[PDB]
RNA sequence: CGAGCGCACGUGUUAGGACCCGAAAGAUGGUGAACUAUGCCUGGGCAGGGCGAAGCCAGAGGAAACUCUGGUGGAGGUCCGUAGCGGUCCUGACGUGCAAAUCGGUCGUCCGACCUGGGUAUAGGGGCGAAAGACUAAUCGAACCAUCUAGUAGCUGGUUCCCUCCGAAGUUUCCCUCAGGAUAGCUGGCGCUCUCGCAGACCCGACGCACCCCCGCCACGCAGUUUUAUCCGGUAAAGCGAAUGAUUAGAGGUCUUGGGGCCGAAACGAUCUCAACCUAUUCUCAAACUUUAAAUGGGUAAGAAGCCCGGCUCGCUGGCGUGAGCCGGGCGUGGAAUGGAGUGCCUAGUGGGCCACUUUUGGUAAGCAGAACUGGCGCUGCGGGAUGAACCGAACGCCGGGUUAAGGCGCCCGAUGCCGACGCUCAUCAGACCCCAGAAAAGGUGUUGGUUGAUAUAGACAGCAGGACGGUGGCCAUGGAAGUCGGAAUCCGCUAAGGAGUGUGUAACAACUCACCUGCCGAAUCAACUAGCCCUGAAAAUGGAUGGCGCUGGAGCGUCGGGCCCAUAC
RNA sequence: CUGGUGCGGACCAGGGGAAUCCGACUGUUUAAUUAAAACAAAGCAUCGCGAAGGCCCGCGGCGGGUGUUGACGCGAUGUGAUUUCUGCCCAGUGCUCUGAAUGUCAAAGUGAAGAAAUUCAAUGAAGCGCGGGUAAACGGCGGGAGUAACUAUGACUCUCUUAAGGUAGCCAAAUGCCUCGUCAUCUAAUUAGUGACGCGCAUGAAUGGAUGAACGAGAUUCCCACUGUCCCUACCUACUAUCCAGCGAAACCACAGCCAAGGGAACGGGCUUGGCGGAAUCAGCGGGGAAAGAAGACCCUGUUGAGCUUGACUCUAGUCUGGCAC
RNA sequence: GGGGAGUUUGACUGGGGCGGUACACCUGUCAAACGGUAACGCAGGUGUCCUAAGGCGAGCUCAGGGAGGACAGAAACCUCCCGUGGAGCAGAAGGGCAAAAGCUCGCUUGAUCUUGAUUUUCAGUACGAAUACAGACCGUGAAAGCGGGGCCUCACGAUCCUUCUGACCUUUUGGGUUUUAAGCAGGAGGUGUCAGAAAAGUUACCACAGGGAUAACUGGCUUGUGGCGGCCAAGCGUUCAUAGCGACGUCGCUUUUUGAUCCUUCGAUGUCGGCUCUUCCUAUCAUUGUGAAGCAGAAUUCACCAAGCGUUGGAUUGUUCACCCACUAAUAGGGAACGUGAGCUGGGUUUAGACCGUCGUGAGACAGGUUAGUUUUACCCUACUGAUGAUGUGUUGUUGCCAUGGUAAUCCUGCUCAGUACGAGAGGAACCGCAGGUUCAGACAUUUGGUGUAUGUGCUUGGCUGAGGAGCCAAUGGGGCGAAGCUA
RNA sequence: GUCUACGGCCAUACCACCCUGAACGCGCCCGAUCUCGUCUGAUCUCGGAAGCUAAGCAGGGUCGGGCCUGGUUAGUACUUGGAUGGGAGACCGCCUGGGAAUACCGGGUGCUGUAGGCUU
C-alpha cells in the first residue's frame, strides 16, 4: 500500500492467448455462411485489438478436414456419437465385430 | 536513514584480470587422509625396505644380473 | 473499480492457477461456455466458424462474457433458436493482483 | 650441517596537535548585585477637580416605636486627570536607524501592594523571582575570566614543482554494521627460479628451438578458444485419451438416491426422470505439476608423472590370493591456433555506483524498486546522432601524404552542380531516419496496388421498347384489406411480367413504383474482403522549432546504382 | 437691548446602548515580539510541631535562620471575593497507626564440630509482607435485559464487573470528532451570536460545580451616531526625494548580465538551433539575478551534548534502626 | 533516598524504534536445464519431541473399493478378492521406503570412551550439523554383516567467572606433613540484537557536527484515483438502435485533483488564503456566422468555425471549496514556481505565554478545540515606463515621406415593426427603421461639484504693541464665502 | 530343445484371458511321533511319497492393453550470435548456426553367466 511490503491481492481473472488461438467457433447449418461471419464481426469491436476471422477447413468441432470426413463416416472408421464424432483406428480386439459386421 | 542494497557484476572481470585457473599439479603426493590401517602396513613394508637390504638388494642381485644379460641376449 | 484492461492487458507475469496458495479469487464473470441447441448431433451443422487471436494479450472475463452475449443475439436473431452452438473455447485461469493504495 | 650493528625507504600504530583548521559540552580556581531581582537602614516627591461613609447640628411626621427632610462632616488599596511611573493600538514611524529596542500620536495608574537617590546583604547548580525559566552588567532552560587545552569526531573544508611508467574499486564474510573498519578480491613496487634466440672452424626432432648442430640444449607449460570422446542437470518448448491439481461439453449404461409419479404398493419399473456413479471421448491450464525434453551450458581425458617388462618388502587381506610399496630394465612425447612461464615479499585507493542488448520478480506504469550474463559511463577525450554520461563508429605521443567506419552530399556545411533508376502521396495541423523526445481503438466509392466470388456481343452494366397486373373478392380473414398491413392461407396465365403484391395511401380502400429477358445507342460490370501513402478520429496553457531556412518533376516515403566527404581509427 | 442662528467660537475637553465568555476588583509579570483568561490576592480548607521540638542552611563545632519567636505562633500545601453547594469510591498509588497477630533480615555478640582458616546452628532492630484509618491526598465512575399501554423509550426490577459506576448542576461553551448537530430569533441571504434541546467521542463539584452588581489598554456578536474604510478617486501644506556648492561611507561582488525552444543535474546570462545587437546616461521601478542577510531552528543520520522527569541502570548527601567505645 | 550526581535509552526500514523481523535458522518457488544468486518477493515451519519415536533380528502390509455374515444400521467385528504407494514414517515441505525406512513382537543401550582426516557456510576462520576410516569396550542376529542418536535436509552458543567428574597428576615459593588455593583436561550455567554490550522517557526551552545519500513545497517520470472524450449498439425515447442518451465491453487523452518515486537545493528558493496587475489556453456560459432536433411560434438541447470582447454586488468561514439573497446577455472552466511578501495583508497554520478536554505516575503529546504573538535591505546589472543623446547626410534649419512595432471598442434596453407572423388556443417573434443606454477608451473645464495658504476677503477666542486706529503670535489659531489653477 | 540352484541386466521380462506339457524337476499332495508354532500342522517346521500336472511353472495364441524401438508430427515449436531490420505498441521477419515432444501410423514381446540333469 504504502509500498512498504507491497504485494497484490486476487482480483479479476483473465486468460492468455496465443498468437493463432482460437477464441470462439460457431457451428451451424452451411446456409448460415453470412450469418456466422456477420454476426461474430461483433466480437471484435468488444475484444482489444484484431482478431482475424475465419471459416474452419473441418466439418466441426471434429479433429479432422473437409468433407472427405463423411466418406470415411461411411467406411466406419468415424462413429458418429455426441457432440463430436468418435475416431476408430483398425487396431483393437473386435476382429470378430469387424467380421460379423464392420 | 535509507541505503540502497547491493549489485553483483563486476566480480567476474575481476577475477579474470589474471585468475589462475589449475591447482598446480605434482607427481606423487601427501598421503594425508588415507586408510589408516594401511598407511600402518605400507609404512611397515617401507621400513624393512629400507632395511632388509641383504633381504632386498641379495635377492634383488640376481633380477640385476637377469636383465643386464637379458636385453642383450635376445641378439 | 474501473481498472480498464489497459493496465492488465499485455501478459507480463508467470501464470498464476487457481491454486492452494491463492485464496478467494473473484469468479469469473463469465462462466456457461455453450450457448445454443448444444445437444446437436455431428452430421447436422456441417459449418465451423472460428475467430484467431492475431496478439498476444490477455483477455478478460467480464469481455468474454460481453462478447458471447453480443455474439449469441445477432445469431439468434438470424439463424433463430436452435440453429447454432457457440462455444466458447478458452478459458480464465491466470488471476491478476491489485494493490490497494492509502 | 646457522647470523647481529649502524643507514636509507614503505606501511600500520602511540603521541609532545600527529596533515592542518572546527563543535554542543566536562573539571579546577577565581571576578562581578554600577543593570535588574528581593530584604533591611537612611533621605526626598505626588496640580486641579467629581462621589459623599461614619459621626454631627437642626427641621417635620407619629400612639410611641421610631420614621422621614435639610445643612455639616470629607472616608476610601474609591473616580476623571498633570508631573512620575509605565508601555495597549496603530501589527503607525526609523529598521547599513538619533538608538545592539528609540520616535509620534492615541493609551493603564496617579495616597497605595506607590515612585526614587545613597548605604548593606544574598554568588553560579548557586542568589533572587506577586512565577514569564524572568533577573544576575547589551550574555541565562546553569553568567564572566583563566587554566587542563591545540579537549574530541566514523563528520564538512583545503591539502603548494615538471615529465615518464603501471592502473582499480564500489563485490564476499564478520562487526551497536548501514556516511565506518576488519577481511578477501582488484593495484603498484621490489625481486627472484628456469627458458637459453655470441644459435662456428660440423653435422638433426613420432621433443621445440636452432638448422654445422643445440655435447652446452625440458619443449617443457599455459589458455575467458574451438575438435573428438564420455559424463551432469530438468529451464524454454510440449502433455492431460499419461499421475497431482482446475475445468467446459455432449453422448453410450447400469447402478445409489431424489423430484413428481405410476403401479395403484414400494418400482430408480416398462414411461420416466433427473442428477449421481462408470465407459469410451471432448474444450482450455500450471512459478510452488509432469511422461517427454532441446539450444546455449558445467567436469574429466586427449601419453614419459606414460606403457610394457623383471625381482624383492609388507605386523594389512587371506584357497593358493589381494592390494600397496620399493629396486632394476626397454620403449620418447601423441588433435588444430597462439605464447615464455613458475614463484615469493611489502602494499596505497575501494567496500554510497549508474546505464544498455538479452532473461527476470514487485508493481498501473515511472527518468521507480530489485536480480543474471556481457559491455560501457565512472577513470575517456575524436567523427556521427544539432544539442547530450552511457547510443553508432571508435580507442590518443608530436606531424606530412593517402584511405576508410558511423554517418552523410539544396544552403547554413566539406560532399550529387550525377542524365541518378522504378514506383506511392495532396495534407485550410503534410512528411522527412536506432536509443529519441507526433498517440490509439475505430472509419474513408481520397488514391493505388492485391485475394475471392458473381456476368459479359447470344450486350453484360447505367440511362431507352417492356414490365409496375388481365383471371381476381383468387383463397375468403369478415378483427374491415383484387395489396392490408395486425388476413391461418394459397393459384394461374404470358418465356415479360404482377407474389394472389412493394408500402406510401384509412374513399371501402382505390392510384403509384416493386420483380424477370430479348429488341433502344452501345463493352466490360458488380459484389465481399485485405494492406500501402494521405486523411478524420487528434485539446494548452509566453512566441517556436524535421536543427533552421526552406523543400511538393522532391530537399517527402519504399527498394536501389554509381561518384564524392572526413576521425586522434587503417 | 444688540449682532448674517453666533456665542466651552484658539485653547482645554468622555461616542452610546441591549448581550455572551473569563477573571471578583486595585495590584504584578515575559527589560529587547506574548499585559492576558497567566501570578498574586483577601476568603476557604488542610498537614506537621510543646524547643532533647516543626521546617531549614551547613565542609566543620555548645555552629546557623525562622527566634527581640511559642498554637490568635511558626513551618508545608491546595483552592481562590460574596451567595450556594462540595455527591459516590479506600480495592489501586502514597500517608499514617497498631503490634503479637510476625513470615523475611545485616553488623556485632552466643553455642557445636575441626589443630586452625573455616563450617554449622540458634539468635533476632529498623524496614518490607500481614490488619486497620485516610479522598479539600494522587486520582476514578460502567453493560445487556425484561416491562404497562401501537410501542420504542421504558417507570419497577436479573444481575457479571469494578472500589464505586457521574449525584446537584451545565453545555455543540475557552471542553462535541460526525459538526455548517436540530429547532427559534437575529438578516434579503448569516459555517458567526444568542436562547432552548443532550445514553455528553472526551462536561462535573476546593484537579472546585454553579451564579453574580462593580471593574478590565481581555475574546466575541448586534443596534443607534460619525466618518475617505469603500463606491470613485481627487485637491492642499511643511520635510525629503529632485538639481547645485561643499563634504561622502557601506551592503554585495567567480566572469559578466537581451529572449523562445532543445538537451542538460528533469527551470540557462554562457552551450545548440533560432529571434537579433549599436557610444555615454538621468528619474523611477519592484519581474528576474532560483538577489542579500545565516555552515536550515522543520526532518534524518551522529554509537555528539545539555534542561527536565520516572517504576531506567549504577550511585550519593540527608535520614531511620542495630552493634562497638566515652 | 530523582533531594543530588554519572550514564544509557539497538539495527533493519520505499523519509521517520508505529506496524513487522526479511536480525540465527530449514523447505518449496522466483532460479533462466554449473550452480551461485536480489527486495518488508510468494507459500510455509523451528527454539521442541522421543527408553523409544534409538540399535539390531524375525514375522506381516498399508489407503480405499467389490461380494458376503444375527442383532450390526452410511461406519463396529469376521471372511474372500482387487489391490504400485494412492497410506505410515513426531512436526513444515521436498526427497526417500513395500518380505522396508511402515505394522507387531523379541533382545538390548553404538544416545558410551579416545587421537587425527574431510564435507557443509568462507577469509575456504570457528560454532553448529554431517561425511569415512582407525583404537577400545559392547548390542543383536545362526551368521554375513548393521549400529559411534533420530530415514536426509533445521532443532542451537566465544573470552572471563562459577559448578560437577577425571589421575593415588603438577604447583602451593628455604624444607617436610596436612587443610585450602592455583593448575591440566572433558560436560554444564548464556549471551534470541542468535561471532556473544549490562541500560527508561521528554524536549513547543533546545544545542553542535553534517545530510539533499533522507521527508515537508513547486519543478520532473508515471496516470492507478480524479476530469475530458472516442469506438461497439441490447435497450430507453408509446412507433424508433444512433433527435437526445447508452448498460454489459473496449481504446485514448489531460496533468485544473489525489497518489507513487527521490532526480535538483539542508553552508535556506520565505512555504495558506485574500487584495492589485498583465497575459495566456479552450474542452464556449453570453455575443458575431452556421447545421441539426421527437422544431409550428416562443423558449431549450446537440454540434461546427471562434478566445476579439464580457463573466457581477453582498450575508457566514481565514478560507481555496461551499452555500444563499439580488441583478444580469452571462454570471464557463483553468495556467503563468498549486502566478504574484526587498508589493501589502497576517486572519490560520507553524516557537517562546496561557486555558479546557482525552492520553501519560511525570516531564509532556494531540494531523483536538481557544486567546496574544517584531514580516528586514535597492543606489548594483538586466527587464519596463518615461528623459537627454549618439554614426550618416560638409555645418544648420524648415517641411515632410513611411519600413517598421502598437491597436479599440463590446453589449444591452425601449418604440415601431406586431398582438402580426406563427397557432383551436393558451401563447408570440425577426429585418431594415427611430430612440437611448451598461462596460472600456481619449480628452476637457462653459456650467455643476470638490480643493483653496493667491493668506482674497470678512466674523471671531486668548495674549501682545498705553489706547482709537493698523496689525502680529497661537508649528496654517478657528470658522463663513472664494478668483486663477487641478480635477469627478 | 528343455528344465534345476544361484544370479546379472531388472517389462522385448508386466497384466488379462484361452490352448499346449520331452522323468521322481520343481510342485501339488498324505500325515504330525521327533524339531518347532500357531486359536487353526492353513502358514512355519518335521516325517513322507498314494494319486495328481487340475494349479503354479514353462511355451504358445491374442487385428489384446501395457512396454521397447521406428517413422509422421517438423526443420514446425525453440534458441546461441547480428543489424541505424519492420511495428506507436503487443509482437514479428531475416542472416547465421543447434533442433525437439503429443495426437497418428509401423515393427518387437526377454536376453544371458555360472554349476547341474533329462529327452516321457
Amino acid at each position: 500500500t504504502g509500498m512498504r511490503g507491497a504485494f497484490g491481492k486476487p482480483q479479476g481473472t483473465v486468460a492468455r492467448v496465443h498468437i493463432g488461438q482460437v477464441i470462439m467457433s460457431i457451428r451451424t447449418k452451411l446456409q448460415n455462411k453470412e450469418h456466422v461471419v456477420e454476426a461474430l464481426r461483433r466480437a471484435k469491436f468488444k475484444f482489444p485489438g484484431r482478431q482475424k476471422i475465419h471459416i474452419s477447413k473441418k466439418w466441426g468441432f471434429t479433429k479432422f478436414n473437409a468433407d472427405e470426413f463423411e466418406d470415411m463416416v461411411a467406411e466406419k472408421r468415424l462413429i458418429p456419437d455426441g457432440c463430436g464424432v468418435k475416431y476408430i483406428p483398425n487396431r483393437g480386439p473386435l476382429d470378430k465385430w469387424r467380421a460379423l459386421h464392420s | 536513514a535509507k541505503s540502497k542494497n547491493h549489485t553483483t557484476h563486476n566480480q567476474s572481470r575481476k577475477w579474470h584480470r589474471n585468475g589462475i585457473k589449475k591447482p598446480r599439479s605434482q607427481r606423487y603426493e601427501s598421503l594425508k587422509g588415507v586408510d589408516p590401517k594401511f598407511l600402518r602396513n605400507m609404512r611397515f613394508a617401507k621400513k624393512h625396505n629400507k632395511k632388509g637390504l641383504k633381504k632386498m638388494q641379495a635377492n634383488n642381485a640376481k633380477a640385476m644380473a637377469a636383465r643386464a644379460e637379458a636385453i642383450k641376449a635376445l641378439v | 473499480g474501473r481498472r480498464p484492461a489497459r493496465c492488465y492487458r499485455y501478459c507480463k507475469n508467470k501464470p498464476y492457477p487457481k491454486s492452494r496458495f491463492c485464496r478467494g479469487v473473484p469468479d469469473a464473470k463469465i462462466r456457461i461456455f455453450d450457448l445454443g441447441r448444444k445437444k446437436a448431433k455431428v452430421d447436422e451443422f456441417p459449418l465451423c466458424g472460428h475467430m484467431v487471436s492475431d496478439e498476444y494479450e490477455q483477455l478478460s472475463s467480464e469481455a468474454l462474457e460481453a462478447a458471447r452475449i453480443c455474439a449469441n443475439k445477432y445469431m439468434v436473431k438470424s439463424c433463430g433458436k436452435d440453429g447454432f452452438h457457440i462455444r466458447v473455447r478458452l478459458h480464465p485461469f491466470h488471476v491478476i493482483r491489485i494493490n490497494k493504495m492509502l
